[PDB]
């Protein structure tokens, strides 16, 4: 007759409490929801004691404490912060999940996605998809120190820090440019990694930066690797006369961290943007290396004019539906102002969403005249489709 | 030679703007003298030009009063009588 068990807490429950406990007899102890069998340091999945015919049972009756979720999941580019009692990972608690707000957005589908619980699993879990923690993509346009649209007469060409934070900088075969796509994705020219009358032989080295203004900074700043390229099949080397296809995608070995001087660039969805007298702002350099950013305003003018002084200028020409011209003869300024590689950067006024609508592709006549653009608007499928690889 | 450039392409893309009805040619006469010292300090002026040009800036947007799309055009041609580009780098 071993004496009668005797729940040491409360949420102890003895299955079947027999109403005496003779040799050989048994009771089995489990925990309520939310806790779980301790006896002592460690953790027990079951407790069971029997009767050693000494009335004494062959080992104690343990404690059911609460259960610890742990540290909540680290949501990459966000953070959390304690719905409930902080530092208190245990049973019936509460977070929020939130996102590096502007640099990253939280995926949608409201006071639900972000907030996560303490379940009596043992993890923390929500209400749609537990185990995984949200992800926080990042916020493409909207640069967060946009260039004034006041524009005056006397105005430098010296762009400042945030005005536009998705451009690169490259020194492959030569200074390129680009645009930053997402946090690991680099938009740029075909012709800037792949020499046209140059070829054969490749003295590769590549070396992509971004981050600053100033090319020193920049170099500072450090080297992004490149881990993947993806150049559109119409490109071709061996023709030096023609720029078909003159796009290319460059993917970083790691992410990049977004802020207020690294921000991406929404791709076209309409296109309301490659309108005559749209102005786009091109972003450059220099050429003859020259130290800070440059920048220019150049409005995108009718294809048939670009033509008709493309052949009136004995050129070659190589002129397509996928390519709109900017710029005006009447601008003394060069026709390269669109320095490097870069992008024609065109905010547009009902979004307030800047968008790259072209690239930098060929510009014959270093003197003076129209440049030319390879829509981007025509490529943004290949575009999609070689990030979602 | 590259300052007259400059500035006589930012008239040109303010006459475009005002072409297509984005920039109103009276709204452009506005300016204050915070706004001219703050242009001032990052085209790279020195510190002592900078009393010049804001006087050559009033007196050339004073001189200019046809409130048209060549507004930009004319005020150009005033800064370069006055001969501001002498004051910059």
């Amino acid at each position: 007759k071993c004496p009668q068990p005797k729940t040491l807490d409360e949420f102890t429950i003895i299955q079947n409490l027999q109403p005496q406990y003779q040799f050989r007899d048994y009771f089995i102890a489990t925990c309520k929801q939310g806790y779980q069998l301790i006896e002592g340091n460690q953790v027990l999945h079951s407790f069971t004691a029997v009767c050693q015919d000494d009335g004494t049972w062959h080992r104690a009756m343990p404690r059911c404490k609460i259960k610890d979720c742990g540290q909540p999941r680290n949501l990459p580019n966000g953070d959390f912060r304690y719905t409930t009692t902080m530092g208190v990972n245990t049973y019936k608690a509460r977070i929020q999940y939130y996102c590096h707000e502007p640099y990253y957005k939280m995926q949608t589908r409201e006071s639900e996605q972000g907030v996560y619980t303490c379940t009596a699993q043992g993890i923390w879990k929500n209400e749609q998809k537990g185990e995984k923690i949200p992800r926080c993509l990042p916020v493409c346009g909207k640069p967060v120190n946009p260039v004034e649209q006041r524009q005056r007469i006397i105005g430098g060409q010296k762009a400042k820090m945030g005005n536009f934070p998705w451009q690169v900088f490259t020194n492959i075969h030569g200074r390129g440019g680009g645009a930053l796509l997402g946090d690991r994705w680099i938009l740029t020219a075909a012709h800037t990694l792949y020499p046209k009358e140059h070829e054969a032989q490749s003295n590769a080295s590549l070396d992509v930066f971004l981050g600053h203004t100033n090319v020193e900074e920049l170099m500072k700043l450090g080297n992004h690797p490149i881990r993947r390229v993806s150049v559109h099949p119409d490109y071709r080397q061996d023709e030096s006369y023609n720029f078909e296809g003159d796009i290319a995608l460059l993917e970083l070995e790691n992410s990049v961290t977004l802020g207020p001087n690294l921000l991406p660039i929404c791709l076209p969805d309409n296109d309301t943007f490659y309108d005559l007298g749209l102005m786009g702002y091109v972003s450059g350099f220099g050429v003859m290396e020259a130290h800070d950013l440059r920048f220019v305003r150049l409005p995108v003018a009718n294809p048939q004019a670009c033509e008709n002084w493309l052949r009136g200028k004995n050129r070659m020409d190589v002129f397509s539906q996928n390519m709109f011209c900017a710029g005006h003869p009447s601008l003394k300024q060069d026709a390269c102002q669109g320095d490097a590689g870069g992008v024609f950067a065109v905010r547009d006024p009902n979004t307030d969403r800047w968008v790259a609508t072209g690239i930098v592709s060929w510009g014959i006549g270093c003197s003076r005249g129209y440049g030319f653009y390879t829509k981007v608007l025509n490529y943004v499928d290949w575009i999609k489709k070689e990030m979602e690889e | 030679e590259d300052c007259e450039n400059i500035f006589h392409d930012n008239a040109y893309l303010l006459k475009l703007d005002c072409e297509a009805g984005r920039v109103d040619p009276v709204e452009y006469d506005d300016i204050s003298d915070e706004e001219i010292y703050e242009i001032t300090v990052d085209v790279g002026v020195s510190s002592e030009d900078q009393e010049k040009v804001a006087k050559i800036i009033r007196e050339c947007i004073a001189q200019v009063s046809t409130q048209d799309c060549t507004k930009f055009s004319e005020i150009y041609d005033c800064y370069m009588k006055k001969k501001i580009c002498n004051y910059y780098p």
